[PDB]
RNA sequence: CUUUAAAUCCUUUAACGAGGAUCCAUUGGAGGGCAAGUCUGGUGCCAGCAGCCGCGGUAGCUCCAAUAGCGUAUAU
RNA sequence: AGGGAAUCAGGGUUCGAUUCCGGAGAGGGAGCCUGAGAAACGGCUACCACAUCCAAGGAAGGAGGCGCGCAAAUU
């Protein structure tokens, strides 16, 4: 009944351009 | 010559947001639009300071508070336009690149 | 910092897709577009000139 | 005199002279012969000002009692007082809850009026769904909690402000709804449900308050469509378009384009058919393209506001809380 | 039973809602729908409609007796001043 | 919760309060015991004046027009144009308009149609030269406030045209103005239309007679305006406005009779009694001059929450119901203590007029 | 060149100081301090709001319930509040808070609840928040939980402004945390200063300590479901209130003021006095919900 | 286990722990791709600026420099 | 007159180690009591200056933190 943070929130990476 | 500078001998400033006069005009030059009027709180004095990128102008409002600091080099990157020394760099002491890639939040 | 600006804008790269002719008017052929009008319209231009 | 026949009479602001005096003696002129003539910054100039009106405030009133002082000023802030309130409804006493607290709101002029709000809004960054228009959403604004439907609108460099279908994904975005007044400048969240619980985030979108009025003027895009059935060149037949002569009289000179992107200008309506007319083109059609012509149609926004009444529950179903359902749920 | 105050407020905010929830569900009215041919539309619907559109070209001047008094007195004027 | 009023007199008050607080109003039993029992054109006009510079308005008028009732909506700005009742001059209309000006969604900018100079109602010399520097002493100053006066009128023919512009302002600032200061200069207009110009030259002679002695400095401004700029009517007056050490401005004016009813009047007689008149106002001077008294208080009340002060004369009948509406409306009163001044010589007693302001700002201004 | 370089760097300290000038609308005595204590379900709220109130009074608090205001020190009170995990009352409590204690779960980590709150606090107005950490007990003093208080300082700086403090709690005793580290706690709170939110400032608010039904009784037993006349009592916050008008109260609706008339003051600050200690008589719990000593 | 007054730390050591090995390195600079979309100006079919916004629908392109480090402003 | 002075030890140049003081004061100036050793790092009396408790009669006393969105070893 516990809501942990996903991935995206506890790594605030945002619009981050993606590299190889 | 220690105060020559408009800065008043420091490296930044800080401003109120009057206007936004190039969204006031409607010419979509995305140029003329990124250009708002601050007027510095040290002096008073009133200056045009450049947005860097067209749709941070939705972050900054009217009667904000934010922070200036010149604009040595590049300018000949804008198309066409004189007076381009100063740019806008925070608002409420938060960087604008963090507002624009969602890694802060404005607090009010 | 304005070309960092430019690159977060970037990093979606979906562009905007092409709509088709409907269905009900098949037969008449392909809903042409500015692209493919260019090519008609410049070999027009380009033959009466020459005449 | 002032706080302790007329009318039917003439609304003019002079003062008439009772007595005039005669201001021929010397005496008279005597009583008003006094009258007449026989490195700092400018931010240091701000703040000095500002201590000078902050001393003033302070100082005005402390020689009244405070009986007297509430009449001129009002109940200042840190006193212990007590507040009467009428017409309370039945179900806020009976189901009372010491753990949920009791806040009381002092409103502004005009805040209990209802009219039309426009805000900058942006979805949340870590909110999965995007909002749709025309649905149901909760927005907490000022001291209020309240569901209304919003319309989703985009500003472009004219002016002109068009309806948009859902919420941008990563751009703020104008909303206007019918709801109470609000000064400018403050932030609004905004939540789907309050009820229940849900694993993901449940901040839908922020933003601020810009405007009010009591026009929403949003505008939508609407396209006739028409399709060409005899050509001549640049002059081609339409046909689909309009159904009566009428209709053609009434767009004459409008301008009209292709999906190829040939602009062209309707000229004069045909009467063999219903609702043809004449159009001039800049180049020759084919027999598979589609005419348009773009017109903007005015919307309007249904005048919804509910607000939440959590505490108006049980004392077990304070969290369960309902209202309009959105087109999903449906 | 008796009916509380805010039951009544209840009872009629609750009618709003239904009727409300009605039009979602409705199909949209054709004047809200893009791209409309005049087959869906019923007949003579845009003569009421108030719709917004541009004209491609200037509309041809109308001649008045305004326009000839003014016309007129500049003829005059040329006369008197042998401005040939 | 709507206010309940009777009568057709401070008609004018009520509907400032009502738009700027948001509360409607209901007016009753207008002219009830009368030959004509609804309401007068003028009254009507200044409604529809209301109408056009606000937005979202619903005003109930019953057929006999006895009663009125007045939703307020937003004030919204913007070019109007309006044309004045020739019954009241246009500075009957103007001074409603002051008050409503620096709260409207776009900058105002109405031009007046009707008649400027009149006896019953104040002159738009006097307003020009008097109410606009006090907004200019609460922040309301800008390079488009201005009065131009395009054509003069007179009645009962009329014919006036001014033109008003005003700047829209978030908030009004405190003032403290308790010191009147000490008369340095008199300025004065005189005007003549649709009459000989020596009309004009026999007013200054008299008014300068009585006033050179007590000041040396007096020089009074003679307009003449020909053609359509005349009007069409005939008529002749004068304003007199002193001007202080502290920046406070006092005015008084007269007017000629017109066409139609009265005797003539003696430009010799207008240009003594105005000065005379002049100097009952300096008898009673104070920073704000009489007739502007109800706008220095309006303006007090709207401040941020401060304390203001502002020392003004005797309180005209006007200004006392004016202060009851505005603990009606408003919920402000006012602490009133009167300055005796008994030795000093400067003349008749005055009031210093003391409050602290309630939370208001401009709800129609756009934030962008 | 050392002079240019000292007269740059004041320059920079002065810029720092810079901001809109505002005239000081705070009271001259100021009323008690609004804390609010909130946190996921079941991480020790309750427990650390009676650890609080026994640094300070030595009087016993059973079945604590609503605000609870205390002296803690010669010139300041705090009203204590506990925010439960239900929405509703997250976003009013944001709304009045002066001071904000979140309770984060070291051994599990960060929680939806407590990112949700930080949301909120952003767009009402964003007050003084200090975070503290409890459950630190369950690491075994070794390199985990040196890096584990070091990744979660560094997310937590994030959120609110850099330096932000973040309060540890090593472990319970006999079920209460240990005093050094509470009194350590109450003398962050008691040094603190707040700066003016815009809403706080412009709207007077009130926090209502106690409630009371004023009716006929005759008329409830006519009719149960008749309207009731309801009397409240709080400290008035933020701006000054007039005899006659409008309130919202969060969650029934909007309401007009009746009557309104101020009382002597409970919890009141002492007179002034040089001893070094406030006796058992200045320190006073006022808190008319939750029962004080033996009585409920 | 050892350590130590007691414990932590270091050194030993039992068992788990990798295919998209998603157990996912960043900062700065320079380019490409687009619709029945919007604005402005013209040299009919063009150009500039720009484009997550289109009729209906809501259930992760390329190259360059440094690399756990890398930019900006002012004075020099 | 924080700075020194010295000292020992050393293969890949020493990011070595430690020691030594000039005095004075205990809310402010005087007087006084013990002991081998103090005109006491501790009692007392008078005067001066502070401050606490009370049933209002009387009784007992002798250092550092912030002002940089920032106060835990002040353990
Ligand atoms: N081990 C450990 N347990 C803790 C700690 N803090 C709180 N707890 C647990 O919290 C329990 C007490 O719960 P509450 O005092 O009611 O705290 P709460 O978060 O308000 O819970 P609710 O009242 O249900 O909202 C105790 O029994 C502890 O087991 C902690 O620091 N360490
Ligand atoms: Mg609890
Ligand atoms: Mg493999």
């Amino acid at each position: 009944a516990k809501r942990a943070i996903t991935y995206q929130i506890a790594k605030n990476r945002g619009l981050t351009p993606r590299r190889k | 010559a220690l105060k020559a500078n408009p800065f008043g001998g420091a490296s930044h400033a800080k401003g109120i947001v009057l206007e936004k006069v190039g969204v006031e005009a409607k010419q979509p030059n995305s140029a003329i639009r990124k250009c708002v009027r601050v007027q510095l709180i040290k002096n008073g004095k009133k200056i045009t300071a450049f947005v860097p990128n067209d749709g941070c102008l939705n972050f900054i409002e009217e009667n904000d508070e934010v922070l200036v600091a010149g604009f040595g080099r590049k300018g000949h990157a804008v198309g066409d336009i004189p007076g381009v020394r100063f740019k806008v760099v925070k608002v409420a002491n938060v960087s604008l690149l963090a507002l624009y890639k969602g890694k802060k939040e404005r607090p009010r | 910092m304005a070309a960092a600006f430019r690159k977060a804008a970037k990093s979606r790269q979906r562009e905007h897709r092409e709509r088709s002719q409907p269905g009900f008017r098949k037969h008449l052929g392909l809903l042409e577009k500015k692209k493919d009008y260019k090519l008609r319209a410049d070999d027009y231009r380009k033959k009466q000139e020459y005449l | 005199l002032i706080y302790g026949h007329k009318a039917d009479s003439l609304d003019c602001s002079r003062f008439l002279v009772e007595a005039p005096h005669d201001w021929d003696l010397e005496e008279v002129m005597n009583s008003i012969r006094d009258c007449f003539v026989t490195e700092s910054t400018y931010f240091d100039d701000l703040k000095g000002e500002m201590q000078k009106q902050a001393q003033l405030n302070r100082a005005e009133f402390e020689d009244q009692d405070d009986e007297a002082r509430v009449q001129y000023e009002g109940f200042r802030p840190g006193m212990y007082v007590r507040i009467e309130i009428e017409n309370v409804p039945c179900e806020f006493v009976q189901n009372f809850d010491p753990h949920y607290p009791i806040i009381l709101g002092g409103l502004g002029n005009s805040e209990g009026n209802v009219g039309y709000v426009q805000m900058r809004l942006k979805k949340h960054r870590w909110y999965k769904k995007i909002l749709k228009s025309r649905d149901p959403i909760i927005f907490s604004v000022g001291w209020r909690r309240f569901q209304t439907i919003p319309l989703y609108y985009i500003e472009d460099h004219n002016g002109r402000q068009r309806l948009l279908k859902y919420t941008p994904q990563h751009m703020h975005c104008g909303a206007a709804f019918w709801g109470p007044i609000t000064p400018q400048g403050t932030g609004f969240l905004a939540i789907q449900s309050v009820s229940g619980i849900m694993p993901d985030f449940r901040i839908a979108a922020t933003g601020v308050v810009l405007d009010l009025d009591k026009s929403i003027k949003i505008v939508k895009k609407l396209k006739l469509t028409g399709f060409p059935y005899k050509i001549f060149k640049n002059t081609s037949f339409i046909k689909g378009m309009f159904n009566s002569a009428l209709e053609v009289a009434k767009f004459e000179g409008a301008v009209i384009r292709t999906v190829s992107g040939i602009r062209g200008q309707i000229k004069k309506a045909l009467r063999a058919p219903e609702g043809a007319f004449r159009a001039s083109f800049e180049d020759k059609l084919l027999m598979s393209d589609i005419v348009f012509m773009r017109t903007w149609y005015p919307v309007s926004i249904p005048a919804f506001y509910n607000p939440v009444t959590s505490l108006l529950k049980p004392v077990g179903e304070k969290d369960t809380w309902s209202g309009m359902r959105t087109t999903g749920q449906l | 039973e008796v009916k509380s105050s805010f039951e009544k407020r209840q009872e009629k905010m609750n009618e709003k809602i239904a009727s409300l929830e009605k039009e979602l569900l409705e199909k949209k009215p054709w004047q809200l729908q893009g791209e409309v041919t005049a087959q869906k539309r019923p007949e003579n619907s845009l003569l009421e409609e108030t719709l917004h559109f541009d004209h491609a070209v200037r509309m041809a001047p109308v001649i008045t007796e305004e326009t000839t008094l003014q016309l007129e007195d500049i003829i005059k004027q040329r006369i008197r001043d042998q401005a040939w | 919760h709507s206010l309940s009023y009777a009568g057709c007199n401070f008609l004018r008050q009520r509907l400032v309060l009502s738009t700027l607080s948001g509360r409607p109003v209901k007016i009753r039993k207008i002219r009830a015991r009368d030959d004509n029992p609804g309401l007068r054109d003028f009254e009507a006009s200044f409604i529809r004046l209301l109408d056009k510079i606000t937005n979202g308005s619903r005003i109930e008028i019953n057929q006999t027009g006895t009663t009125l009732y007045y939703q307020p909506g937003l004030l919204y700005g913007g070019s109007v144009e309006h044309d004045c009742s020739v019954l009241r001059g246009i500075g009957y209309y103007l001074e409603s308009l002051l008050c409503l000006a620096p709260f409207m969604k776009h900058p105002l900018k109405i031009v007046l149609r009707g008649v400027t100079n009149d006896q019953v109602d104040p002159s738009v010399d006097v307003l020009k030269a008097t109410a606009l520097p006090l907004l200019k002493q609460f922040g309301i100053d800008g390079e488009s406030f201005e009065l131009k006066i395009v054509r003069r009128g007179m009645p009962p023919g009329g014919g006036g045209e001014v033109v008003f512009s005003c700047p829209v302002r978030k908030v009004l600032k405190p003032i403290q103005l308790t010191d009147p200061g000490k008369i340095k200069r008199i300025r004065g207009m005189a005007y003549s239309v649709r009459v000989s110009p020596q009309m004009a030259n026999r007013i200054v002679d008299s008014a300068r007679s009585i006033l050179n002695k007590f000041i040396p400095d007096i020089y009074i401004y003679t307009d003449h305006m020909k053609g359509v700029n005349s009007g069409k009517s005939p008529g002749f007056g004068l304003s007199l406005v002193a001007e202080t050490t502290s920046g406070t401005f006092l005015s008084a004016e007269l007017a000629s009779n017109p066409q139609g009813q009265g005797a003539a009047v003696l430009p010799e007689d207008l240009g003594r009694n105005c000065a005379r008149l002049l100097l009952e106002e300096i008898y009673r001077g104070g920073c704000v001059d009489s007739t502007n008294q109800s706008l220095a208080l309006l303006l007090m009340t709207l401040g941020q929450q401060d304390v203001s002060k502002v020392l003004l004369g005797p309180l005209s009948p006007y200004t006392i119901e004016f202060l009851r509406h505005l603990k009606s409306f408003f919920q402000i009163m006012f602490k009133i203590e009167t300055k005796p001044c008994g030795e000093e010589l400067k003349g008749g007693d005055k009031v210093l007029m003391t409050c602290v302001g309630i939370g208001f700002s401009n709800l129609s201004k756009t934030l962008k | 060149v050392r002079m240019a370089r000292s007269f740059h760097r004041t320059q920079d300290l002065k810029t720092k100081k810079h901001h809109i000038p505002v005239v000081d609308r705070t009271p001259l005595e100021p009323p008690p301090i609004v804390v609010v204590v909130m946190g996921p379900p079941k991480v020790g709220k309750s427990t650390l709001i009676q650890c609080l109130i026994r640094n300070f009074t030595r009087q016993k608090l059973t079945e604590i319930r609503g605000p609870v205001t205390i002296v803690s020190g010669k010139k300041r009170r705090l009203t204590i509040i506990e925010c439960g995990c239900d929405i509703n009352m997250m976003i009013d409590l944001a709304k009045v808070a002066d001071l904000v204690l979140m309770l984060i779960d070291a051994s599990f980590g960060f929680e939806m609840e407590t990112f949700e709150f930080l949301n909120i606090c952003q767009v009402h107005g964003f007050p003084k928040i200090m975070g503290v950490l409890t459950h630190l007990d369950s690491f075994k003093h070794n390199k985990q939980l040196k890096k584990t208080k070091k990744r979660l300082k560094h997310r937590f700086w994030t959120e609110v402004y850099p330096g932000a403090k973040l309060f540890y709690l090593s472990g319970m005793v006999h079920g209460e945390y240990q005093n050094q580290e509470i009194h350590n706690l109450g003398r962050f709170i008691t040094v603190m200063k707040f700066r003016p939110l815009t809403w706080q400032t412009s709207h007077p608010y009130i926090l209502a300590d106690r409630m009371e039904d004023l009716t006929n009784p005759e008329d409830i037993r006519t009719n149960i479901k008749c309207d009731r006349k309801v009397s409240l009592y709080g400290y008035l916050r933020g701006a000054h209130l007039k005899n006659k008008s409008q309130i919202h109260m969060p969650g029934v609706g909007d309401f007009a003021v009746s009557d309104i008339s101020f009382l002597p003051d409970p919890c009141a600050l002492p007179e002034q006095q040089k001893k070094r200690c406030l006796n058992e008589k200045e320190k006073l719990v006022y808190a008319p919900l939750s029962g004080v000593g033996g009585v409920l």
